[PDB]
């Protein structure tokens, strides 16, 4: 009788310790550590899936050249300079 | 396999259920520990009562009954020591289990604080990619863009 | 009963005894200051 | 008036008794300080609607 009571007084603690360890392990496989980049952590798999689509839609419709960006920026600067100069000069 | 985003939410819900299950199991563990502590206290109380009875029995001057009572209380003292030994380790173990649960809680909260941002970024990107296949570019003329197919038709 | 009493304690941690000591000392400081000034005001 | 007999024990008891009421008063004063600030914003929303 006493032996059985003693064993029943420990089954619960052992179950709790097993469950805590299982949950602790199951935490890792989702995120783990930020610097993993292991493609096993579910966040990196989402990140690669994002970048794949972002590049795939870029291939179909090419982005404008940096030369075009420089040209349009300079055109905007020339425009605003002309407006400000004539705008100061009109009230004068 | 399946799309990662749906299994992300499914796994997070399952993890929530497992966490509350762990909380309940730890509650039962601390309950049983308290019960064992109470039983140890009761046993030592009974041993003290037997010692007190022997104290009054010795007043007669017949030491034989005192010897009988003192030999009787030895088993109870041994049982009290046996339970005191086990408590000395169960108390040190439950604290570490509680610490593990406390850390897991914060980790889960942190992951749930980012699932939404990741889903929003995924939806924005897929919509941005889908915007193209209808029209794309005015000079695209790929016959895949739905406007050029209508124009040729 | 004990299971529920511990389970609701896990969800909302009780304060550490250090906080209890601190608040007890704060109460003692308050009562001593009040009684000292309270004696000294009529004097 | 309790300290008037010259025995400070009753004064100590009364001062220890009033501490709970002071704490409760402060607890309610903390909550009023935010409820008053929130009801005004709700009223403004209603007025604009
Ligand atoms: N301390 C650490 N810092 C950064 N990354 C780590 C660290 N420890 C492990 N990793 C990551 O773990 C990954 C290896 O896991 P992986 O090879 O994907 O698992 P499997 O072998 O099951 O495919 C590496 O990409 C590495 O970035
Ligand atoms: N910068 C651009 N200016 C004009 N048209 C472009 C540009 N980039 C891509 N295209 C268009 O993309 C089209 C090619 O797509 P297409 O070969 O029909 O797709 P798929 O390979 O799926 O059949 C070409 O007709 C071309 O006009």
């Amino acid at each position: 009788e006493r032996k059985y009571l003693e064993l029943k007084s420990q089954k619960n603690l052992y179950l709790a310790r097993l469950k805590s360890a299982i949950a602790a392990q199951k935490i890792e496989e989702i995120a783990g550590n930020l610097d993993n980049a292991s493609a096993s952590s579910l966040f990196e798999r989402i990140e690669t899936k994002i970048l794949e689509l972002e590049a795939e839609r870029e291939l179909l419709n090419p982005p404008p050249s940096p030369l075009d960006k420089k040209f349009e920026q300079w055109e905007e600067q020339q425009a605003v300079e002309a407006t400000l100069a004539a705008m100061k000069a009109r009230r004068s | 396999q399946e799309a990662p985003e749906d299994l992300l939410e499914r796994l997070l819900g399952e993890m929530e259920l497992e966490l509350i299950e762990l909380r309940r199991a730890l509650a039962q563990t601390i309950a049983t520990f308290k019960s064992t502590e109470r039983q140890r206290d009761a046993q030592q109380l009974i041993a003290q009562r037997w010692y007190e009875k022997a104290q009054a029995a010795l007043d007669r001057g017949n030491e034989q009954l005192a010897r009988e009572a003192l030999g009787q209380r030895q088993s109870y003292q041994s049982h009290t020591e046996a339970l005191g030994k086990s408590l000395g380790e169960q108390r040190a173990l439950v604290e570490q289990v509680r610490g593990q649960l406390q850390k897991l809680e914060r980790k889960y909260l942190e992951l749930k604080s980012q699932k939404n941002l990741y889903l929003a970024r995924l939806k924005s990107a897929i919509a941005a990619q889908k915007i193209e296949e209808i029209a794309g570019n005015l000079d695209n003329a790929s016959a895949s863009s739905l406007f050029e197919r209508i124009e040729t038709k």
